């Protein structure tokens, strides 16, 4: 399948080369697989989900996405002019406020929860989690995720936005993870991305074009944009069965286009997230 | 105590 002037990250993560403009995609787009969306929501009623997403856990006094944040990561996974896979189930997690800022033990909560709560749905083609958040280092939110990796749910990370190296932040540095780095339209490691020898893979981060609060749209840039890029690509390589939960990143950075970045510092993997498809 | 989003 391809589509037509879609955003520029979609078409990236199909394409050998930069400056594309369709997005080719293999038509069961994901469909059978189930992302969490662990962040400060998810806007379900937004048209461009279809039906598909809805909250299933809060640790506030409320589970509607008052910050944007989440519904615009969600949007990226799996809204339907936007998205990755565009017939994945979406489920939201609110583990933020909708300030953006939440405690590592809320934080924590939310991962294992996820681990359980998958057990009570239909994900025949494989599970996998978007965790667009971050602090400083902490074993125990390490430990969180790789629980929730080990149990089967592919877990994404985004690698933060300090430029500097992500060994020193959380849960990003957990090394079972997948830990996801920013690039830019022009193939370069966008300016604020972290870096270093816990990256795992790099995908588009600057001027993504998602879904926002208010059934409406907007443009924001963050290593948060590139994991539900690399989260919703798991998802449609599950469903193909090319890979499993567990194997997931290891398959994408072994496929990815490797060699196109600039402004990568030596000692940080040079690969771009690539979805190999050919009509 | 508290992360962000990013
Ligand atoms: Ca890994």
């Amino acid at each position: 399948a391809a589509q037509t002037n879609a955003p520029w990250g979609l078409a990236r993560i199909s394409s050998t080369s930069p400056g594309t403009s369709t997005y080719y995609y293999d038509e069961s787009a994901g469909q059978g697989s189930c992302v969490y969306v662990i962040d400060t929501g998810i806007e379900a009623s937004h048209p461009e989900f279809e039906g598909r997403a809805q909250m299933v856990k809060t640790y506030y006094y409320s589970s509607r996405d008052g910050n944007g944040h989440g519904t615009h990561c969600a949007g990226t996974v799996g809204s339907r002019t936007y998205g990755v896979a565009k017939k994945t189930q979406l489920f939201g997690v609110k583990v933020l406020d909708d300030n953006g800022s939440g405690q590592y033990s809320t934080i924590i909560a939310g991962m294992d929860f996820v681990a359980s709560d998958k057990n009570n749905r239909n994900c025949p083609k494989g599970v996998v989690a978007s965790l667009s958040l971050g602090g400083g280092y902490s074993s125990s939110v390490n430990s969180a995720a790789a629980r929730l990796q080990s149990s089967g749910v592919m877990v994404a990370v985004a690698a933060g936005n300090n430029n500097a190296d992500a060994r020193n932040y959380s849960p990003a540095s957990e090394p079972s993870v997948c830990t996801v780095g920013a690039s830019d339209r022009y193939d370069r490691r966008s300016s604020f991305s972290n870096y270093g020898s816990v990256l795992d893979i790099f995908g588009p981060g600057t001027d993504i074009l998602s879904t926002w609060i208010g059934g409406s749209t907007r443009s924001i840039s963050g290593t948060s944009m590139a994991t539900p890029h690399v989260a919703g690509l798991a998802a449609y390589l599950m469903t193909l069965g090319k890979t499993t939960a567990a194997s997931a990143c290891r398959y994408i950075a072994d496929t990815a286009n490797k060699g196109d970045l600039s402004n990568i510092p030596f000692g940080t993997v040079n690969l771009l997230a690539y979805n190999n498809y050919q009509a | 105590a508290a992360a962000s989003v990013k």
